[PDB]
């Protein structure tokens, strides 16, 4: 991801790509703020 | 629930409201999860339902191999029917080569070793290959470097019995994974050939195996007790895994001439520095530390060139035992208020040492590239940390996203 990309995770709801860098993904969301996930295993969707 | 077999005591209280949260955590993604709170024996049955919830193979750090000690032992009864694998390293219970130029005093890497430590290293490289259901508990020098893996899992030797594998070839393939023939005394990493008979013994293996040929046909197996001989059991066939962990496809010859570039050039440094006795003691060290290369595959601080073993370029990470897990593996950091910064520190002090031995000839500089991982080259490698500790330090609260609590006094 570039960053500002729209995303939808399974149990954060809807939120927004911040920064990527490796694996490493970090994603700002509505109810549960920014978030440091792992790709492999957020199961993220693009929305 | 089919990877790993929990055989141990259900968690009571809230202790399973801990694991739920751990598992939701990582399953969400969560990049850094802490466990607060947790001792004694909840503290590994936790981390045990989380790993067997998960069903990847796991790696969990401890301050020292001793407390690396206590937490394997308790896996492996939590897994009777698991691999549960102790990684420790020389560093471990002796001093490293050093030079303090105040007193100038050089202090040699001890040479009397304990086979066991390559044994138990080779044990876990074994299993992280042959088998998911891996459990691998280690000091921090898990992040020490390692040779190449490709060429570990590659260079690979498969016997059957009723089928030949002729005799002179077994020969060739045994020293080409680093086998040494030694025939007075059979110790791991070694075999034994007199007559049809050919004694090798796995470096990771507490038993040699015995092969017995007639002509090119594998005419028996069987293991055998290290001491007595006595037969213990017949096998149908092995896989044999390498000796060292330092193995390339590249030539020795053209690696050891890689090396010794290296080497001239440095003199050349030292020279027209008039620095004589430190290129004297580089090339005393290092064409001695070649020519055992040369004529026994291996030397004692062989990591010293692991960069030429590697293929990696000046400053590049080396690989270390994460490489050797599948991609989908978990980190446990025991004791996270010791172990993250043991962890952060590793280079900046490693480098410290090196760089005096380096400095004053005792080493080439691509030494300095067998080196501890920095702590964001490790955090690169590894996708998910879980952080255990009853005092989490300022790294884990600060980059935590979750932070789960297991308090039972």
């Amino acid at each position: 991801f570039r960053g500002g990309e729209r995303v939808v995770h399974p149990r954060f709801g809807p939120g927004t790509v911040v920064a990527a860098q490796g694996d490493e993904v970090t994603v700002h969301f509505e109810g549960f703020g920014l978030k440091r996930l792992s790709l492999k295993y957020a199961e993220l969707k693009p929305a | 629930d089919m990877t790993f077999r929990y055989r141990g005591p259900s968690p009571k209280g809230d202790q399973p409201k801990a694991i739920a949260g751990l598992v939701e955590a990582l399953r969400d993604g969560e990049r850094f999860v802490t466990l607060l709170g947790a001792t004694g024996t909840g503290k590994t049955v936790t981390m045990a339902k989380v790993i067997e919830a998960l069903g990847r193979p796991a790696l969990v750090l401890a301050p020292n191999k001793i407390l690396a000690a206590q937490l394997a032992a308790e896996f492996r009864e939590l897994f009777p029917e698991n691999a549960v694998e102790y990684f420790i390293s020389y560093y471990d219970y002796y001093q490293p080569e050093a030079y303090v130029p105040g007193k100038d005093l050089y202090i040699e890497k001890d040479a009397s070793i304990n086979p066991e430590i390559e044994r138990l290293r080779h044990s876990t490289t074994r299993s992280l290959l042959t088998r998911r259901d891996v459990i691998v508990v280690a000091s921090v020098s898990a992040i020490y470097g390692l040779g190449d893996p490709r060429e570990y899992r590659a260079r690979n030797l498969v016997v059957e019995r009723g089928k030949p594998y002729p005799r002179e070839v077994l020969l060739e393939r045994l020293l080409e994974l680093g086998y040494q023939r030694n025939d007075i005394d059979l110790s791991p990493g070694r075999f034994r050939a007199k007559g049809e008979v050919l004694e090798i013994f796995p470096a990771y293996e507490t038993e040699p195996i015995r092969v017995e040929l007639f002509g090119d046909e594998v005419e028996r197996i069987s293991q055998v007790h290290p001491v007595t001989g006595e037969r213990l059991r017949e096998l149908p066939g092995f896989v044999l895994f390498p000796a060292t962990h330092y193995l390339s496809p590249e030539g020795l010859e053209e690696i050891l001439k890689e090396i010794e570039k290296e080497l001239w050039e440095r003199v050349r440094y030292f020279e027209e520095r008039g620095e004589v006795l430190y290129a004297q003691r580089l090339k005393e060290r290092t064409l001695y530390d070649l020519e055992m290369l040369r004529v026994m595959g291996t030397c004692p601080g062989v990591e010293n060139y692991a960069r030429y073993f590697t293929g990696k370029a000046p400053g590049e990470p080396p690989y270390t035992l994460l490489d050797y897990f599948p991609e989908d593996f978990l980190v446990f950091l025991d004791e996270s208020h010791v172990t993250v910064p043991q962890l952060q520190g590793m280079y900046r002090g490693d480098y410290a040492r090196k760089k005096t031995l380096v400095d004053y000839g005792f080493r080439l500089p691509s030494a300095l590239d067998n080196r501890p991982l920095r702590f964001e080259e490790f955090l690169e490698r590894v996708s998910q940390v879980v952080f255990v500790s009853a005092t989490p330090g300022p790294f884990e609260l600060a980059h935590s996203g979750r932070v789960v609590e297991q308090i039972i006094r």
